[PDB]
């Protein structure tokens, strides 16, 4: 009953293993991972491609939402970390634009 | 207990290892042409160091030397009381106290804006699984 | 000049934040001069 | 070297600590005795002005943050904590030289001034008198 | 082979880091960053002007100046999204169902 | 912000959606809404935020860290966020 | 409990080290020049074992014989399948995804393609921006 | 189990996120109502934690006296032998006495058991340890008698005997009720505690 | 209705977190096992550690009550380490998790004095050890910071690389062990204020002739140096 | 001072001296009101122990930057020259800035001075740092200019910096106000406690 | 000489205080961090019995 | 500490409290004439009449 709040959870671990297994040269538990990694949503399928065309204020606080969470620069010719981040971005891209972030301290 | 102590180790002397004194070097003793070269020049007028001179131009700040019963033996001091400054506000941090602990926006920000970050996009996703709740909820 | 409190060698020695003592000898010294040979020795 | 001893520059880690904790403790003692004292008197009394006037009843400076002391510096030629950048060879010392039919310095290692070790091996250790032309043992 | 890192030599192995099958843009990583003075100096600056909280929570914005953008999601746009569909339907691409994509996106990557 | 503040936004958007009827609330109480949830949202990171950057330590430590072992530290999250719902909306 | 990479270290780690692995694909299998038969479009058809298994999984947990385990790989295989068709319905539908679906390259066109020299990660802009100087 | 320590800034804060307007009313209030809900959790946390111990440590002893196989003035013993129990409960509740059918060295042998249990049982800090052996050494004396003839000459000690044994039963049974009282009012205050916190913190404000 | 049901993949597919999760739930996806990180590395306590110190080895002393056992440093490492990343390589000098020596006041005032006499600060107790990313955002932020300062500075890099160095060495809660790493920059620093200085204020010395025997042979070349 | 530790018992008192008889409703209240006197009491002594902590280490930290001779934003130090004062009331509260009186030398000169002394002030850690730096290295640039030219150009630095300026401001009087309203509520709540405990020892009982 | 060690018979009197003081430390960070859990369960559930 | 059989010997016996180190010196090396031999003062030869310095406030 917290599909989103699940999901998000496992994403974040499945790239903390994919992390660990090539820290420790383990191709076949970061392809397990990189399978797991929860290809089969609508939602942020539906939202890929509005990312990618996204601009301004919604992309600079996903931007900085994905930098937040994932501050290292990928490898720009590793395509199935490049794959990831960007399902990653699209998740967070749907979150917002269903309901906008708020990243300020100061609020109210 | 530290003064006055044993012997701890040996003293030796290994085979063959050379000495390099000859039988009179007890009354050969030493010699430094430092006191006559300065009688010297006292004498014929030659140019002196600046360390003759109390006053010290070698910076922007006063100095002034310091002797210890001698020209060759000073040292610089200076004579300001030099005045510091702080741009800084006063009554603005509490180290001693746990701020990642408190609520507000100190707490955020001993904390950081990753953390605050990762605490708003889990309300977004928290916000959009109530909100599908309320709408099953009131369509009913 | 960033991480005073974990930078101990450029810190003033503990006579200073004791707010007690012709010229005299300045009130305000760093550790930093352990660094230095002549220091507070004269270069005799 | 006496003024280097008054700041606790010779001292260790441990006896810094050491100092810190029994200021820490004594002044403890003194806060705790006092506020028995300044209860006591205000409870026979029935006045709050005689708590708050004990506040004052004991401020030249501040403890210090923190220290420096002298086995802080790292020492080592093999030790990375003091390499930067390598140094050239026609700037580094040499080693003396000693070389006969009747003793050398190859055979072993005395050492630096600091880090010192036996120049004699473990199987020879033992029997070091035997490779002396003088000993003299030690006090014991 | 892979021998032990001393303490002495990590400045550099965190610029520098070892080869792994999931690399880091090494020439990049002096280029990753993430402030977290820029909301607190925006409301001291903002304060300072003379505005108000409620105006300077309106005119905050978020951080600029964070690490990159991977230009693979502009330059591969295409056959990135067609691998991500292919993974979406094949199930994560298992037993090799996208190997054709993601070869293609490799082999436009590296150029051998 | 508070718990009292969030549970009297929930009674206020019921009791709008009950006047507005069933097939125009969702347009005509968009503001309530907005208040309900961004109060809710306040009182589940007031009463959750421990465990939140828990979990966010953990990620970054890779689970590495005792604390991090098992699944303590996503159930406990979930639970949190669960205790809170039951307590505001119904 | 480690099974060393070199049983023989001082040996064969010489004359016959390890290498890096690749891990994007197997690459010891040749590379398919057409890419994957579009499969059949599913629906609800195909819940069977899924659905009653979850439900007979659900009601033995009530009871307390169950476990959480069971319940969470029913359901995760139930969900999958509603995904399936779910999927499928974004991808029919949205029309981003119609070049997508029919895409298609070879490996000579691969390597003949020049975007590789724009690569090049940016430069994060100056902290002065900040203050507006 | 323990959490993680929580999260710090990689960037020096120093006092650039200091407040530049100085607080409000409801600001005050919530800072009090936070002050009250610590010191709630310092005075539940004490009595939590006096509980825990003494429970602990008054378990840890009864198994330690079970181990040990030990018995007291309530007889709560089931290893004992059927003599042993009868001897302890004659020194606790009856009246310690050599019966006419034994033999003169039986008698003896009795008394000497009696006086070995009851000194090693009580030590020479117990009030009840002098008319004990003051009794005993007047059956010592008695030996060669008979009940009736021996009664008349070892009242006037049993009774102080037995008034130090009552004693004793009295001060047990006063100590347990009044810690029985105690502990209950103290559980009681805190549960009041922890009620008057869920209240404030149903009220308590911020984010 | 169950808690957590599309949150645990990496229960699910069998997919291991690291090698100490895959030892535990036996998913056997690590090839090559897993060597336990052991209790005295995951977690332990302060040490002295100068061998011109009495207590060495030792715990170290705090005005409240403290376990004594310490986190032994890794002296006696296997050959090979598969794992050289900063991750695995921090564990052999310091816990993750932080060291086991943290306070509970019982109150405020107790925690004022222990600070105002230097023996706690929530920075060095409460805290667990950076991971290279923070350590990276920070460095490179100082570093933006140093450059718009000054651009034209010789000590720039010497700065950036002593800050560098206490991030690495986790100064934050270990400050003296740090200290001893970085003083070396600090005294590169301090030598080049000193000659960027004397190259700004023309500050120079009437050089001796050369001497008699500069060369130590004839047939020797001497090598010019400025 | 403190007094001498209370006189003990010679002979030792085991549990002779323990109660027969349980409490009664009196002797339980009596207890209750003693439990509420000592926690009283506790927040008394953390109130006084922290209040009397905080005014000994700022006075020290006081006297210390007056020994040091040290000038905050609130300029509140005599022993300064006039020169001095004047420099940093203008880096403070006004605008620093070159006069057309001066020779380009003494121009160079100035604006060294001032360089040297805002970043002894200022540490990288700080916000005003940066826009400080930048606006003395605009008046580097434009030295050989008039005011009237040289504003056109470093406005929009000095806009930064003011702002920046005005923030420490701010957070300082912010600062101050907040802390007289805390360190006010705290001391009224511990008159109120006792007073509290004052009619608390009036009524209570025993000896 | 073995069962005696085992009993602290060969150490000192600060070794047998340190240890004293080890068991002290040990259980006390042991109860603290049980009612850290204790009073986090309990706030969320709203129930004493769970302190309990 | 008084054991010489003792590393930290005359040392400060460590409690789980804060406690000053200073530590009560007996008199070695005594007057010839002690011309009060009672009790009394015999005893701060080897104990302070007040006891030590190392007693506790618990805050709990
Ligand atoms: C098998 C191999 C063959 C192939 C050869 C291969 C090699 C070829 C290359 C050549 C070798 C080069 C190798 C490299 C050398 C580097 C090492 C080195 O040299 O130093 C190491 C070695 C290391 O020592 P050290 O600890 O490092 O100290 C260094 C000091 O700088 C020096 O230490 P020192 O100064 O302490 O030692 C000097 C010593 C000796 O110094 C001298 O004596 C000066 C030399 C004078 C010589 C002439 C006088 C002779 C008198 C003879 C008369 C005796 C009575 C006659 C009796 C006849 C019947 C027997 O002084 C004394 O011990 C006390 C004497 C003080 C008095 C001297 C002045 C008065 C002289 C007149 C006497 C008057 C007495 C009056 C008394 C008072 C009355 C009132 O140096 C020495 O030992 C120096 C002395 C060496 C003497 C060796 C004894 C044997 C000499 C014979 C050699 C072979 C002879 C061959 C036949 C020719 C003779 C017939
Ligand atoms: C990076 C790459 C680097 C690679 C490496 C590069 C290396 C560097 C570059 C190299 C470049 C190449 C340069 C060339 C190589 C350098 C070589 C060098 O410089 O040497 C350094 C090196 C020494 O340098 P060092 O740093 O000082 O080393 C430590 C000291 O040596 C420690 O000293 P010590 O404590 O061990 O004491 C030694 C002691 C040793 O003292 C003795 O051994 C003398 C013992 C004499 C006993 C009997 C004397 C009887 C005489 C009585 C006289 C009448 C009575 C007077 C009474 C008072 C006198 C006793 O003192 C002496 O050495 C005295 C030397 C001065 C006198 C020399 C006498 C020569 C006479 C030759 C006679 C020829 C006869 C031919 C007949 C042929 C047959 C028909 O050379 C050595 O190995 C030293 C030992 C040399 C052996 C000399 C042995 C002479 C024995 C003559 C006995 C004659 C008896 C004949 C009997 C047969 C007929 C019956
Ligand atoms: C120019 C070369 C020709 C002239 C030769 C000059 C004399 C040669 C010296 C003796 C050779 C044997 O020397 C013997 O081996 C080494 C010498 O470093 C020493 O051995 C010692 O140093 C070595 C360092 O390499 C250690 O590994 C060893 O554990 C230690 O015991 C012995 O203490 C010495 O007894
Ligand atoms: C026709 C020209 C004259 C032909 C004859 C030349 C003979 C020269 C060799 C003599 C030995 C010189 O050895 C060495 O070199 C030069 C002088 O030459 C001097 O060098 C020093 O003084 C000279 C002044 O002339 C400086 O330029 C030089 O910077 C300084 O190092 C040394 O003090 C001297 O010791
Ligand atoms: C009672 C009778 C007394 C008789 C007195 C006789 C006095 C004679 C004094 C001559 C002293 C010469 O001293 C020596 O001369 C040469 C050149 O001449 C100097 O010069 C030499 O060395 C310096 C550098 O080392 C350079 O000048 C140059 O490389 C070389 O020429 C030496 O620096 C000086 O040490």
């Amino acid at each position: 009953s917290s599909p989103h709040m699940d999901r998000l959870l496992g994403d974040l671990k499945l790239l903390a293993a994919y992390d660990s297994a090539a820290g420790w040269q383990e191709p076949k538990a970061m392809e397990s991972a990189f399978q797991s990694l929860s290809w089969d949503d609508a939602d942020v399928l539906k939202a890929l491609p509005q990312y990618l065309n996204c601009r301004g204020e919604q992309k600079r606080r996903v931007d900085f939402a994905y930098a937040a969470l994932c501050p290292r620069p990928v490898d720009e010719k590793d395509p199935k970390q490049t794959l990831m981040s960007l399902w990653m971005k699209a998740r967070l891209f749907s979150y917002d634009q269903k309901h906008p972030f708020v990243l300020s301290p100061f609020a109210a | 207990s530290m003064d006055h102590g044993m012997q701890y180790s040996s003293i030796y002397w290994e085979t063959s290892h050379r000495t390099y004194l000859p039988f009179w070097a007890s009354l050969t003793q030493k010699f430094s042409w430092k006191i006559m070269d300065d009688q010297i020049r006292s004498f014929l007028r030659l140019p002196k160091p600046v360390t003759t001179e109390p006053f010290v131009f070698s910076s922007g700040s006063p100095y002034i030397r310091r002797y210890f019963g001698d020209a060759d033996i000073s040292v610089p001091v200076p004579l300001h009381a030099p005045a510091h400054f702080a741009f800084v506000p006063t009554g603005t941090v509490s180290p001693w106290e746990e701020t990642g602990m408190e609520t507000g926006p100190q707490g955020a920000a001993a904390r950081g804006a990753a953390a605050t970050a990762f605490r708003a996009v889990l309300e977004s996703a928290w916000k959009c699984d109530i909100d599908e709740q309320i709408k099953e909820k009131l369509h009913s | 000049p960033f991480m005073w409190r974990q930078r101990a060698y450029c810190a003033p020695v503990p006579s200073a934040f004791a707010s007690q003592q012709g010229v005299r000898k300045p009130l305000l010294r760093s550790n930093s001069e352990s660094l230095s040979v002549f220091s507070q020795i004269p270069d005799g | 070297a006496q003024l280097h001893a008054s700041e606790g520059f010779w001292d260790s880690e441990s006896e810094q600590q050491e100092a810190r904790l029994q200021r820490h403790a004594e002044h403890r003692n003194d806060l705790e005795t006092t506020w028995e004292e300044a209860l006591r008197e205000a409870t026979l009394a029935r006045n709050f002005d005689v708590l708050v006037s004990y506040l004052n009843h004991g401020q030249n400076g501040i403890p210090p943050s923190v220290t420096w002391n002298f086995n802080a510096m790292p020492y080592g030629k093999e030790n990375p904590d003091t390499k930067t950048f390598p140094i050239p060879d026609h700037e580094q010392p040499y080693r003396a030289f000693s070389l006969g039919f009747t003793a050398n310095n190859l055979s072993g290692n005395w050492g630096d001034y600091i880090d010192r070790q036996d120049n004699k091996n473990a199987l020879m250790r033992p029997a070091r008198m035997m490779f002396t032309d003088v000993f003299i043992p030690t006090t014991k | 082979a892979a021998s032990t890192i001393p303490i002495s030599q990590w400045p550099s192995l965190l610029y520098a880091p070892p080869s792994s099958p999931a690399n880091p843009a090494v020439e990049a990583l002096p280029e990753m960053q993430f402030d977290d003075l820029h909301y607190p100096r925006q409301m001291l600056l903002c304060r300072g002007a003379g505005y108000s909280l409620e105006q300077c929570n309106r005119m905050a914005q978020p951080d600029a100046r964070v690490t990159p953008e991977n230009p693979a999601e502009k330059l591969l746009k295409e056959e990135a999204v067609a691998a991500i569909a292919c993974l979406s339907q094949r199930e994560g691409g298992k037993d090799e169902q996208c190997r054709y994509y993601i070869e293609r996106m490799y082999k436009l990557a590296n150029k051998e | 912000m508070s718990v009292f503040e969030a549970r009297s936004s929930f009674l206020d958007l019921e009791q709008c959606a009950r006047a507005a009827g069933p097939q125009r609330w969702e347009a005509e109480c968009q503001g309530v809404r907005q208040r309900a949830l961004q109060a809710a949202a306040d009182v589940m990171s007031r009463e959750c935020g421990a465990y939140g950057d828990s979990f966010f330590q953990c990620y970054r430590h890779g689970f590495r860290l005792e604390a991090c072992q098992g699944e303590k530290a996503t159930m406990q999250l979930l639970r949190c966020q669960r205790m809170v719902a039951d307590r505001l909306v119904p | 409990v480690r099974n060393q990479r070199y049983p023989a270290s001082p040996v064969q780690e010489i004359f016959l080290p390890e290498p890096v692995p690749f891990v994007q694909f197997d690459q010891t299998a040749p590379s398919p020049n057409s890419p994957p038969a579009p499969l059949p479009s599913p629906s609800l058809s195909q819940c069977e074992e899924q659905k009653d298994r979850y439900r007979d999984i659900s009601s033995m947990f009530h009871r307390g014989v169950a476990g959480a385990e069971q319940v969470r790989e029913a359901y995760n295989s139930m969900a999958k399948c509603f995904r399936r068709v779910s999927v499928a319905e974004v991808l029919e539908s949205d029309p981003a995804f119609r070049q997508a679906r029919n895409f298609t390259m070879d490996l000579k066109q691969a390597e003949d393609d020049q975007r590789y020299k724009q690569l090049q990660y940016g430069r994060v802009p100056s902290i002065l921006t900040k203050y507006h100087l | 189990t323990a959490l993680p320590p929580p999260p710090s800034a990689n960037v020096a804060v120093s006092f650039t996120a200091a407040p530049a307007e100085p607080l409000s009313r409801g600001e005050v209030k919530a800072a009090s109502l936070k002050l009250e809900l610590q010191n709630i959790e310092r005075e539940l946390k004490d009595w939590w934690m006096s509980r825990k111990i003494l429970r602990d440590r008054n378990i840890g002893l009864f198994n330690l006296l079970q181990h040990h196989n030990f018995a007291g003035l309530s007889v709560n013993n089931a290893k004992l032998s059927d003599s042993q129990r009868v001897m302890w409960t004659d020194l606790v509740q009856g009246k310690p006495d050599v019966e006419d059918k034994l033999s003169v060295d039986a008698r003896e042998m009795k008394v000497d058991m009696y006086e070995k249990l009851f000194k090693q049982a009580a030590d020479l800090e117990n009030p009840c340890r002098m008319p004990g052996v003051a009794y005993l050494r007047c059956l010592r004396d008695t030996l060669t008698e008979t009940q009736s003839a021996r009664r008349s000459s070892c009242l006037n000690a049993f009774s102080s005997f037995d008034a130090c044994r009552t004693g004793l039963l009295k001060q047990q049974s006063a100590a347990v009720e009044n810690s029985l009282v105690r502990q209950n009012m103290a559980d009681v205050r805190a549960k009041a505690l922890f009620e008057r916190r869920a209240v404030l913190l149903d009220l308590v404000e911020g984010k | 209705s169950i808690l957590g049901a599309e949150a645990f993949p990496e229960l699910l597919s069998k997919v291991p977190l690291n090698p100490q999760m895959d030892e535990d739930k036996h998913f056997n996806k690590y090839k090559w096992g897993n060597e336990p990180i052991p209790v005295n590395r995951r977690t332990g306590s302060r040490m002295n550690s100068s061998i011109y110190d009495n207590r060495n080895h030792e715990a170290v002393r705090h005005p409240w009550s403290t376990d004594a056992r310490t986190f032994h440093p890794n002296d006696n490492p296997e050959a090979d380490r598969i794992n050289t990343q900063y991750s695995n390589m921090v564990s052999d000098s310091f816990p993750e998790g932080g060291f086991s020596d943290a306070p509970r006041f019982s109150s405020n005032w107790e925690r004022l004095l222990a600070y105002h006499h230097g023996l706690y600060s929530p920075e060095k107790f409460n805290s667990t050890t950076k991971t290279a990313d923070e350590i990276r955002l920070a460095v490179n932020d100082f570093a933006a910071k140093v450059h718009a300062d000054d651009p034209k500075n010789a000590c720039k890099y010497l700065m950036i690389e002593e800050f560098k160095c206490l991030q690495s060495a986790q100064a934050r809660i270990d400050p003296q062990g740090a200290a001893t790493k970085c003083v070396k920059w600090f005294n590169e620093w301090r030598q080049c204020a000193w000659d960027q200085e004397k190259m700004v204020k023309g500050y120079n010395y009437i050089e001796d002739r050369r001497a008699r025997k500069h060369k130590p042979y004839i047939g020797a070349p001497d090598l010019q140096y400025s």
